[PDB]
RNA sequence: GACGGUGGCCAUGGAAGUCGGUAUCCGCUAAGGAGUGUGUAACAACUCACCUGCCAAAUGGACUAGCCCUGAAAAUGGAUGA
């Protein structure tokens, strides 16, 4: 084929001329690796402050929308764009913009080849019984899955916790588990006012 | 322990149907045969398709050789009362009778 | 089958504990409730569940309940079905309290 | 009509000694050494220093160009393999009529015994240099390691070919020994 | 709607439509056979309760379990709320019959139900509902300015109001 | 006990000289396996009958073994169904009807379906329901309407 | 275990497509016979499973 | 990444994009057909259209027409004359 993704462009020309950069605060956010199903529910105060906007073909064309403002073109001698990264325009204060996305956040399920931190409890419900499942749970510390009047092969409380994070060893034991609600929020690429740039943050500073 | 469907099934199209599935799979297919009443379906079984011009206009095929005529093909003759049909009439000739009917 | 059932003065219900209650038997029996017979219940093929396929006797009990329920339904077509329920609720007439069985 | 062919360069890591006596390679690394023959198509093939071999030929056609690309690719694999040994794991599939797979460790010969009813002894001598070993993964799998990727793979294929049913349906049996984990290496 | 009583003794949520008043269907194991853990429906007339005058046909139901209890809950669906206001002839004896009939105003009743469908999409519950409902159905036109699943009306190509509440 | 649909089958002699044997055999069967129409006929010389569709087949096995050493050939163009008249015309003497000048059949028209077109579709193509036979010594009209299902039952 | 193996087997058995001329099996995403007897048909049908 | 309304209305009382009939809309987004198959009781799950991350300069296609190939099989041993 021959095009852009796999078809020629007629709406990505409009992403540069989508708005004027009237808003004084922007931030590069990594909300693409988290899924679109959960991404639309957390964003209610996230849109109305400037919205989640702009394409990633036009992220290089973004430079003509910084010359209008007092902002320099690059953020801190680098645009910081080597990832699925989108711009979120904000009207919230200099301290509030540091935690604008993390105020309402949620993660996606853990994939093959990565563990990810699991802070929230795992779901429950009737899923039969399996004796071979107990042999795989011997690697883990808790070897008990049947709880209460119901019967099932996974617990109602998270056994996978922070501290057990690794590259690729205990990640195979999560494929034995039948459900993956791995919460680690969303990820700031950088924080930025209108001239000065900062590192990713969760606090007011 | 059982799961139930109450699906209708014509009496003619089962001719050792319940016997096959029962033996093939006992327990996971136990058909209990229970009558109810005769369902009426939109189809008109009749001998010989008359005039194909009509058909060419097209609103299904009926009063002809059909899915419905499978049941009414040649069930008349179980040896039968006659070879096919023997009947005599005196309703013919409208002029001699002098009728408008 | 129907013809057979009304000739014979007695009866006996053979139902499977690994294949459920037989539908054929049920169908004919319902006609046979209009005739005077003495059908004794005997639940068969627990030899399949307990020994041959080899499942634990805890499961057997569980299985049996379903069978019993099925039988209750059968009973309830043209005969009464409340004594059975009562029995299920509390086994036999005497010994009403579990503490007293000690 | 007749077009010049670009050189295809390849970096060589410092683990190994690619020598090239008259357009014909030998690549000596940790796992041992692999030689190979080239100058099929009259190509030129040079060393710049000792971290860069480059193949080329400065006139020709699509046909020649393709060949150039091929040779380089082939050598890259060899380089990879003679430094880090290759692993082609073949898993076998039967437990209705159970399967008996055996391995002569000395001569490096797999011997497949009983599958699809057979009482025969099917012995397949592995190609030069490569080896095998029995591995307990899930009461399954023969792992075939070797440094010549071309040869090992070929051997595996041969085995696969030999462990199937040459008369009647190809799906009545899906059984036999087939490749499972391939393009696999090691550093342990 | 959210659940009326929260599932206790581990969470239990099951999904079969249970359409119409008639029938004694209940959801405990739609992906497996009949039994889940134990027999517990609860009640055969739950369908009726859920769908008295909301539909005889493709009527969705969020079945749940509170360890041997069901409090009757529906999703406030895009089909169920519009068909609630429709006349009893098209809500009764249409179980084995097609229905593509209903062009009356349903403007008021869907506004309150818009929060129950979704609670966070960054849109107006009385403004964006005139686009999302009304011009997305063949059994519900609302005002006759809109068009049933078309590109003639609902997106302001004939309408004048579209994001504003009517 | 006979069947509810009245399931029949064309029992025939394989050989012509074996006809008598066949005839005899049915009677014999009657005592052992209950109910066959060997005598007192609604359709044909003789037909085998049973309590159902599945049992019809079974009883034909029995009419080969034993008895008068009988052997049969069979002709089953499946089990017979029945018809219903839910639409008369508006032509000649019929008071209660649902005929018009566009709906001729229950679905579509008789013209669009095909066949059975003696007269036009604008007065229904189901007409000529009154007749005369012996020069007005036995004139009659007839009306076939749907009988209620409960009543039928 | 078994099912995974079965899939693998299929991949080296069923998946390959054939040419309506030889009936010779090329591979599961093919566009040609790549044989000179066919005449290089490029008119392939997939191989029919035990389901069909 | 491949969504919300949404399980679209129907058939169903299971068919929840995908046994299947007809309409085939709107939100929101970087993008996402009331859905391309695989799969499943139908779903779920997976993939496709659709988009984007990286790598980094060409890509895609429908045809025409030279030579070649396929089409292109037959009778002593054989013919660009060798």
């Amino acid at each position: 084929m021959s095009g852009a993704g796999s078809k020629r462009k007629n709406v990505f020309i409009e992403k540069a001329t989508k708005l004027f950069t009237t808003y004084d605060k922007m931030i590069v956010a990594e909300a693409d690796f988290v899924g679109s199903s959960q991404l639309q529910k957390i964003r209610k105060s996230i849109r109305g402050i400037g919205a989640v906007l702009m394409g990633k073909k036009t992220m290089i064309r973004k430079v003509i929308r910084d010359l209008a403002d007092s902002k320099p073109e690059l953020d801190a001698l680098n645009t910081y764009l080597k990832q699925n990264t989108c711009i979120i325009f904000c009207k919230d204060n200099i301290a509030e913009v540091k935690r604008v996305i993390n105020t309402q956040r949620v993660g996606a399920p853990a994939k093959a080849g990565v563990f990810a931190p699991n802070d929230v409890i795992i779901p429950a419900g009737p899923t039969g019984m399996e004796p071979t499942q107990t042999s795989f749970l011997q690697d883990l510390k808790i070897a008990t899955k049947i709880n209460r009047g119901q019967i099932d092969i996974v617990n109602e409380v998270h056994i996978i916790k922070t501290g057990q994070k690794v590259g690729a060893s205990e990640a195979t034991l999560l494929q034995k588990l039948n459900i993956k609600p791995f919460t680690y929020g969303l990820e700031p690429k950088i924080i930025y006012d209108a001239g000065a740039c900062y590192s990713p943050s969760i606090s007011e500073e | 322990d059982m799961f139930i469907i109450k699906a209708v099934l014509p009496v003619a199209e089962s001719f050792g149907f319940a016997d096959e599935i029962r033996k093939r799979t006992s327990g996971l297919a136990s058909p209990q045969l229970v009558f109810s009443h005769w369902e009426i379906i939109p189809s008109d079984p009749f001998w010989v398709p008359t005039t194909e011009e009509e058909y060419l206009h097209f609103g299904e095929k009926a009063d002809s050789e059909n899915q419905a005529r499978k049941y009414m093909n040649a069930v008349r003759k179980r040896k039968g009362l006659y070879v096919e049909e023997k009947i005599v009439e005196h309703a013919e000739k409208q002029r001699t009778l002098s009728k408008n009917k | 089958v129907s013809t057979a059932v009304r000739i014979c003065d007695g009866c006996i219900i053979v139902v499977d504990a690994v294949e459920g209650v037989c539908p054929q038997t049920q169908a004919v029996l319902r006609q046979a409730w209009l005739e005077n017979i003495r059908p004794v219940l005997v639940i068969n093929k627990i030899d399949r569940l307990i020994v041959e396929l080899k499942f634990t006797p805890q499961e057997a009990y569980s299985h049996l309940k379903n069978i019993l329920e099925q039988i209750n339904a059968l009973t309830g077509t043209l005969f009464t079905s409340k004594v059975l329920e009562e029995r299920a609720e509390r086994e036999t007439e005497s010994q009403v309290n579990p503490n007293s069985e000690q | 009509m007749k077009v010049i062919n670009s050189s295809r360069k390849v970096q060589i890591p410092e683990n190994v000694t690619v020598d090239v006596k008259g357009r014909s390679v030998k690549v000596t690394g940790p796992r041992g050494t692999l030689s190979k023959s080239f100058d099929h198509a009259s190509v030129d093939i040079n060393l710049v220093g000792k971290k860069e071999l480059t193949v080329d030929l400065w006139f020709g056609n699509r046909k020649q160009i393709a060949c150039i690309k091929t040779i380089t690719s082939i050598i890259e694999n060899m380089i990879t393999g003679v430094t880090k040994g290759y692993e082609y794991k073949m898993r076998f599939v039967y437990a209705h009529f159970p399967i008996n797979v055996a391995v002569t460790d000395g001569g490096r010969v797999v011997e497949i015994r009983n599958f699809f009813g057979e009482k025969i002894v099917r012995r397949i001598e592995l190609l030069d240099g490569i080896t095998c070993y029995r591995n307990e993964k899930a009461k399954d799998e023969i792992v075939l390691t070797g440094n010549s990727l071309e040869l090992l793979s070929q051997s595996c294929a041969t085995i696969q070919l030999r462990s199937a049913i040459k008369y009647k349906d190809v799906r009545k049996f899906l059984d036999g020994i087939y490749v499972s984990e391939r393009n696999v290496l090691e550093s342990n | 709607m959210p659940p009326k009583v929260d599932p206790s003794e581990k969470v239990e949520v099951f999904l079969r439509v249970c359409g119409g008043e008639a029938g004694a269907m209940s959801t405990l194991a739609p992906k497996l056979g009949p039994l889940g853990v134990s027999p517990k429906k609860v009640g055969d007339d739950i369908a009726k309760a859920t769908q008295p005058w909301k539909g005889m046909k493709v009527s969705v139901k969020l079945t749940i379990q509170n360890r041997i209890a069901v409090p009757e809950v529906l999703p406030s669906a895009s089909a169920l709320v519009i068909k609630a206001l429709k006349e009893p002839p098209r809500d009764r004896k249409k179980e084995k019959n097609i229905k593509h009939n209903g062009n009356i105003p349903l403007e008021e009743i869907c506004k309150i139900a818009k929060t129950m469908r979704f609670k966070s999409l960054a849109v107006d519950f009385k403004g964006s509902v005139l686009e999302i409902l009304g011009t997305a159905h063949s059994v519900g036109c609302k005002v006759n300015g809109k068009s049933p699943r078309d590109i003639q009306a609902g997106i302001q190509s004939g309408e004048i109001e579209v994001v504003e509440p009517k | 006990f006979e069947a509810t649909p009245i399931v029949r089958v064309a029992v025939e002699p394989k050989h012509p000289s074996e006809m008598p044997q066949l005839v005899k055999g049915m009677k014999l069967l009657n005592q052992a396996d209950p109910c066959v129409q060997i005598l007192i006929q609604e359709t044909g010389e003789h037909v085998l009958v049973t309590a159902g569709e599945v049992h019809l087949q079974r009883c034909l096995d029995d009419l080969k073994e034993r008895f008068a050493k009988i052997h049969i050939s069979v002709s089953e163009p499946i089990i017979p169904f029945r018809e219903t008249i839910t639409k008369p015309p508006k032509v000649d003497m019929v008071n209660e009807e649902i005929g018009k000048q566009q709906k001729v059949a229950v679905i579509h028209q008789m013209k669009e379906d095909q066949s059975k077109i003696p007269e036009g579709i604008q007065v229904d193509s189901d007409g000529l329901i009154t007749i005369t036979t012996p020069n007005k010594l036995a004139t009659l009209s007839v009306r076939a309407m749907p009988l209620p299902e409960e009543v039928t039952q | 275990i078994e099912p995974s193996l079965v899939i693998l087997a299929r991949k080296y058995k069923c998946d390959k497509m054939i040419c309506r001329k030889c009936y010779a099996r090329l591979h599961p995403r093919a566009v040609n016979c790549r044989k000179k007897k066919c005449g290089h048909s490029n008119n392939l049908r997939p191989k029919k499973k035990l389901l069909k």
